[PDB]
């Protein structure tokens, strides 16, 4: 007589028309009845899941009209509100199937409820005691995916005296005993296991560990962010891979027997896969609105250091990056789309803070010395290169390495790294934009020698880098006076003068906090490409460069420089937020190139 | 089940086994021993198509069918023994078994992935490798314990689901109200890991029983037709019970479409008048991201073609593969060829070289050469490959077998792999001072490599412009014609021509013999490429060229091609001249060039009696 046939599978209680849940049942069943013609029948029939969006419930429909206490009821009652979804879905599907069959029996299985898009993001560092049995939402990554192992929830028992076996709903995988059995009459007991009947049901299981991101609160303490475990129940699993960005919503429960000493873990209820605020967008449009965007971004990376315009311009070009080419998709053989810059010069010129600032202004960065690391450190043993994926991994004291030189040629060029244990496959991606700074072999670099012997580098590693700036320290008069004035005041046309600041004006720098949010927007919403006009200049430059330097003595010029020029011309299209290649765009990568090339070998 | 159903099923199996399986049962009867074990192999598709009812009754309860078939085999054996004419060299045996095979190709019965929890009681087929192996052990089955308080004995059995334990009975099945080890079997434990080629995969703990013991090996492909069941564990109060998934084996295999063919004969029947057009089309599709460089692209295909192994009777075996090495200035495309060839070949391992330790190049655990059996391992940065390791590969590169007795174990392993190498010419390269001087590699090692191609960058004003336009204009595949070829087509092509076995001829070998005799001393005979191993490779390359053109009979054309290619390989000192590999482009017409090459080759080496026959053949086509 009960309209809901699947009552036994659902809530285990004697059917009485007195519980307050009935009104919610009708409200939810009406809501699902009106909105029924948008769901694929087969997917729900096979894998029980109704991806109900919380925005639709929040839209002020009959769900709130009949009862306004929906958010409070959901938060306070984890299961009572949640299983009403399953009740309504089961009833609506079974009545639809009955109507369809009658027009032209039904044993539909259990359907789970899935509620996602929960707006108040209660992040970690705030769930200690109070958040017990309260529906919340999380956000993090995955690092500890484990194996599978089944478990039982409704395994059956044997009966005493007469027959009428039963299928006691054992709770959360904890063995118990039926001290009473309903049956018709007489005594209970019947304490015997019958783990062969089809009454027993099993389902999968999993365990996931989440490490919460950098977020904010950049404390100097080296305390790792707290980690909380996750548990997948059914129809899930194999939905995650080590390394993601996932949002998880689920009930918070307390484990046992890690003895009244327990820990905290979350049972998952819905999983998503893969954001800037409106104010962030407004700010980036105002930043784009500046009349001279290149000066403001090249003279704000590090304001303490005076001078060295071209090196800072090169660092700014490196920070953005270029485009990735996936030509010939069937085989691809992808080519890297990031530059690599090495700085060599006399000591005392300050080539150790232009890199610290660059590392600071980055979505993901890492700074490592050249003496505390070995081949096992830079490479995989998780090396420094892996941690600097989609970022910069600037290395200091490059020249002093003498044994790890031949350890990164494969990594930086192949755009991937394999296992270091006999090379038995198991490759992992490693995208880096290595920036290195070093000093000559004999301290100060004399001006009357050959370039090759003053660097202690072979022809293989010297050609990989796009730009190798050479800096000199000469005793001028005006420059030293200005530098002394600046360094005491702190304690109280070619592409070289248009960037220099004439005293008598304000060049107020952008805060690094705002500039950090700019690179992230730049690197994932604009894909530049070369234009027909600009390619002619690069081709002409390559043609007179090769024909001139093929007879003289210098580093051999391979086809790598042609690709590097394209990469750097693409680089000067993401700083201004454009997708083109103007003639001036290609002309600006010629003057910079003439600071390690021909313009310098003399 | 119903009473008549099992009777009809048993009748069906006994009729089938009596009609199609007389020879095997006759052989089984005529064996020594009385009660050890004896299996019978029976196909499934034939009996499935014979009667439509057996399949439905089978693939829903795959438990009673095996017992029914065992009973049918027993009654068939009894009937044959009764109707026997030579009751002298025969023996009756009480232990028979069933082993079904030949399952259909339905998608839900040939699943490659381990079931999660949904397949319990379903007959499945899985494939994979072997990792671990247990020891041979003996179980106890049935006890027939002493009778207490009653008379009739009890024949209680064991249970598989409880790790082979015995439950104490108390309710006797006696009619009245009165209610109160010379048996052995076999056992083993094996772990199966899913293959990665057809995909990290997890492991399957398969359990063997009876004759299946001592029938599998660590490191081989397996195919088991077994049932999936669950194993429990003793219950503890207020804890999480543990379960597991296992696979009881019922049969084992030691295994290790005409459309594709019809397309291939269509392709190499259309190109009948011009035979070299097909070869040009084959070579053009190799690494199509690079312009020009005909000779190196032909050499890569020839090396990847392979050869045949020929082992002598008693102990010896000779090499049947080939190896290649490239030298040239940086920025010519060496890494691209290795990367592209690492994908076409079914099994290949990519390693860094100097970044690879001694555990990979040799045995430790499996390294790189042993792990790349019947494949191709690419080698990079050969300049300073840890000289000890660089020299500890002479055994395995030439004898195709490692022979190590480290720590007093005496273990022997097989490794058959074609090695591709590319190293930088340390020091400024010179036209003179042959490779042994520029790269400074030992003469013994600079003899096992078949072809050594040298790449040099020189002064030109045309190739630079062409390559600049190629890079800048992004003109992928300038031949806009839609011939191309897909990567899967190339993979099938190079995975199918490995089955042909060409045979030598008489219009062939004479040319190679005369060439070798002439080259053995012209005026300098180089210094290391004039040993006996030169002719051992001149045959392996000429044979390999014949397997790329869909035939099994070597002719004059293959010999001429291989001689020209290998003569061009030897830089500097030669008998015709040296041509740079990079400055080479696809000819517009290959027939005229082939005719000119044949006319040039067959004059100074006196085989003019064959030139007339060759020109007569070429004219009449
Ligand atoms: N243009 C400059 N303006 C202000 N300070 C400078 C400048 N150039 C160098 N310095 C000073 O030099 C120091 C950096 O030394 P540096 O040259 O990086 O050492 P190394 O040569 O070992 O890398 C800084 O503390 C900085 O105060
Ligand atoms: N013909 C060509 N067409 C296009 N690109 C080429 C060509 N030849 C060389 N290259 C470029 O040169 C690079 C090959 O470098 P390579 O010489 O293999 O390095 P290594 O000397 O370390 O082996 C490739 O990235 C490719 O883009
Ligand atoms: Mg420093
Ligand atoms: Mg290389």
């Amino acid at each position: 007589f009960i309209p809901y046939k699947g009552w036994k599978l659902y809530f285990s209680e004697v059917y009485s028309d007195s519980s307050p849940l009935i009104e919610k049942i009708q409200a939810f069943e009406k809501f699902f009845t009106r909105h029924i013609d948008l769901y694929d029948k087969d997917e729900i029939e096979r894998k029980g899941s109704i991806l109900v969006d919380f925005k639709e419930l929040t839209e002020g429909g009959e769900v709130t009209n009949l009862i306004p206490d929906i958010a409070t009821e959901l938060r306070d009652a984890p299961e009572k509100t949640l299983a009403c979804m399953g009740l309504a879905i089961h009833q609506v599907l079974t009545k639809d199937l009955e109507r369809h069959a009658a027009e032209l029996m039904v044993n539909v299985p259990h359907i789970h409820a899935r509620v996602y898009n929960y707006e108040p993001l209660t992040q970690l560092k705030n769930v200690r005691a109070n958040y017990y049995g309260k529906y919340i939402a999380l956000r993090g990554t995955v690092v500890r995916v484990s194996n599978i192992k089944p478990l039982c929830t409704k395994m059956a028992f044997l009966c005493a005296a007469c027959g009428e076996i039963q299928s006691f709903p054992l709770p959360d995988g904890k063995y118990s005993l039926p001290t009473k059995c309903p049956v018709p009459v007489c005594r209970g007991r019947s304490f015997t296991a019958l783990r062969s009947s089809p009454l027993t049901v099993t389902m999968d299981w999993q365990s996931i560990k989440i490490q919460e991101l950098m977020s904010d609160d950049q404390r100097e303490a080296g305390r790792i962010p707290r980690t909380i475990e996750c548990e997948l129940v059914h129809d899930l699993v194999d939905s995650c891979v080590p390394g993601d960005t996932v949002t998880i919503t689920g009930i918070v429960k307390v484990s046992n027997a890690e003895k009244c000493m327990f820990l905290l873990y979350i049972e998952a209820n819905s999983i998503s896969n893969s954001e800037f605020s409106l104010k962030d967008l407004y700010a980036i449009q105002e930043i784009q609105a500046e009349e001279n965007l290149f000066k403001l971004i090249v003279n704000s990376l590090c304001p303490v250091i005076f001078g060295h315009e071209l090196v800072k311009a090169g660092l700014a070009l490196a920070l953005f990056g270029g485009s990735q080419k996936y030509a010939d998709d069937k085989n691809r053989i992808p080519i890297r789309g990031d530059p690599h810059i090495l700085v060599v010069g006399d000591p005392g010129l300050g080539k150790s803070q232009m890199l610290q600032a660059a590392c600071n202004v980055a979505p993901r960065g890492v700074y490592v010395c050249g003496n505390t690391t070995t081949t096992s450190g830079l490479t995989v043993t998780a090396g420094a290169l892996v941690l600097g994926d989609q970022g910069i991994c600037g290395i200091d004291q490059f020249d002093k390495m003498g044994n790890q030189h031949q350890a990164l040629l494969e990594a930086m060029e192949q755009q991937s790294i394999s296992l270091a244990k006999a090379g038995v496959v198991c490759s992992l991606p490693a995208r880096t934009s290595i920036i290195a700074a070093a000093n000559p072999v004999g301290g100060h670099y004399n001006k009357a020698k050959t370039v090759s012997e003053n660097l202690k580098m072979g022809s293989a590693l010297l050609s990989r880098f796009d730009l190798v700036f050479i800096l000199l320290d000469t005793p001028n008069e005006h420059h030293d006076h200005l530098l002394s004035e600046h360094v005491i005041a702190i304690r109280a046309k070619p592409l070289s003068e248009r960037l220099k600041v004439v005293p008598g004006e304000t060049i107020d720098p952008i805060p690094h906090q705002l500039l950090r949010k700019y690179i992230g927007y730049a690197r994932q919403y604009v894909y530049p490409r070369l234009s027909t006009e600009a390619a002619r200049v690069l081709q002409d430059f390559y043609l007179e460069l090769r024909k001139q330097s093929q007879r003289l003595n210098s580093s051999p010029i391979t086809t790598r420089q042609l690709e590097s020029l394209i990469r750097l011309t693409e680089a000067r299209a993401r700083l201004e937020l454009r997708e083109e290649a103007t003639k001036e765009d290609a002309e600006d990568i010629v003057e910079i190139m003439k600071y390690s090339m021909l313009g310098t070998y003399s | 089940m119903n009473s008549d159903q099992v009777t009809l099923v048993g009748q069906v199996f006994e009729s089938y086994v009596s009609e199609y399986h007389k020879n095997d049962i006759l052989l089984i009867l005529k064996e020594r021993d009385e009660d050890a074990h004896y299996p019978v192999v029976v196909n499934a598709m034939t009996l499935f198509e014979t009667n439509m009812e057996i399949g439905e009754y089978f693939n829903m309860f795959p438990s009673e069918v095996l017992t029914i078939f065992d009973s049918a085999l027993r009654r068939s054996a009894l009937t044959i023994l009764q109707s026997l004419s030579q009751p002298e060299a025969v023996s009756m045996k009480q232990n028979l078994h069933a082993r079904i095979s030949g399952l259909p190709v339905c998608p839900e019965l040939v699943r490659e992935h381990i079931p999660k929890t949904k397949d319990v009681g379903h007959f499945l087929s899985v494939t994979g490798t072997v990792i671990r192996t247990s020891l041979v052990k003996v179980l106890e089955f049935e006890r027939d314990y002493m009778c207490n308080k009653c008379k009739h004995v009890f024949v209680i059995k064991a249970d598989f689901e409880q790790y082979y334990t015995f439950c104490r009975p108390s309710s006797c099945p006696s009619l009245e109200s009165c209610d109160s080890p010379t048996r052995c079997r076999d056992y083993q434990e094996i772990k199966i890991q899913e293959q990665v080629q057809r995909l990290i995969p997890r492991s399957m703990k398969v359990i063997l029983e009876d004759d299946l013991v001592d029938s599998c090996k660590s490191g081989d492909d397996l195919t088991i037709y077994g049932i999936v069941m669950q194993r429990w564990k003793p219950f503890q109060q207020d804890v999480r019970c543990e379960v597991e998934i296992v696979l009881k084996a019922n049969y084992i295999q030691v295994n290790n479409d005409e459309e594709v063919q019809k397309e291939f004969e269509d392709f190499w029947e259309y190109y009948k008048s011009d035979p070299f057009a097909g070869r040009n089309v084959i070579l053009a599709s190799l690494c199509p991201q690079v312009f020009g460089m005909y000779l190196v692209k032909l050499a890569v295909a020839m090396v990847l073609a392979g050869g045949i192994q020929r082992t002598d009777a008693t102990g010896t075996r000779v090499r049947g593969e080939s190896h290649l090495l490239l030298v040239g200035d940086p920025g010519t495309g060496k890494s691209q060829f290795l990367k592209y060839a690492a994908k076409i070949t079914p099994r290949s391992v990519l390693t860094t070289g100097i970044g690879s330790t001694s555990a990979g190049l040799t045995v430790t655990e499996a390294g790189a050469l042993v792990l790349a059996d019947a494949g191709l391992c690419c080698i990079d940065q050969f300049n300073s490959l840890k000289e000890h390791d660089r020299t500890s590969i002479h055994e395995a590169m030439e004898q195709q077998t490692i022979s190590v007795a480290k720590a007093g174990l005496v273990c022997k392993l097989n490794t058959r792999t074609t090695i591709l190498a590319a190293t930088n010419p340390k020091g400024q390269y010179d036209p003179q001072e042959s490779v042994s001087v520029n790269i400074a590699l030992g003469s013994p090692l600079l003899s096992r490599f078949d072809l050594i191609l040298v790449l040099l960058d020189t002064k030109n004003e045309d190739w630079d412009r062409i390559i600049s336009s190629f890079i800048l204009e992004n003109k992928g595949y300038p031949s806009k014609s839609e011939k191309l070829w897909s990567m899967e087509k190339m993979k099938t092509y190079f995975c199918l021509i490995r089955n042909l076995q060409p045979t030598l001829s008489d219009v062939g070998n004479q040319v190679l013999l005369r060439y070798y005799q002439m080259q053995r001393q012209s005026d300098c005979r180089n210094a290391a490429r004039t040993t006996i191993r030169l002719l051992e490779s001149l045959i392996r390359l000429a044979e390999a060229h014949a397997r790329l053109m869909f035939r099994d009979t070597v002719t004059l054309e293959d010999a001429i091609t291989v001689v020209s290619v290998m003569e061009s390989s030897m830089q500097g000192g030669a008998l015709l001249g040296g041509v740079n590999a990079l400055h080479t482009s696809f000819p517009e017409n290959p027939g005229e060039q082939y005719q000119r090459q044949c006319e040039l080759i067959l004059e100074k080496l006196e085989l003019q009696s064959l030139l007339s026959e060759e020109l007569r053949r070429l004219e009449r086509l």
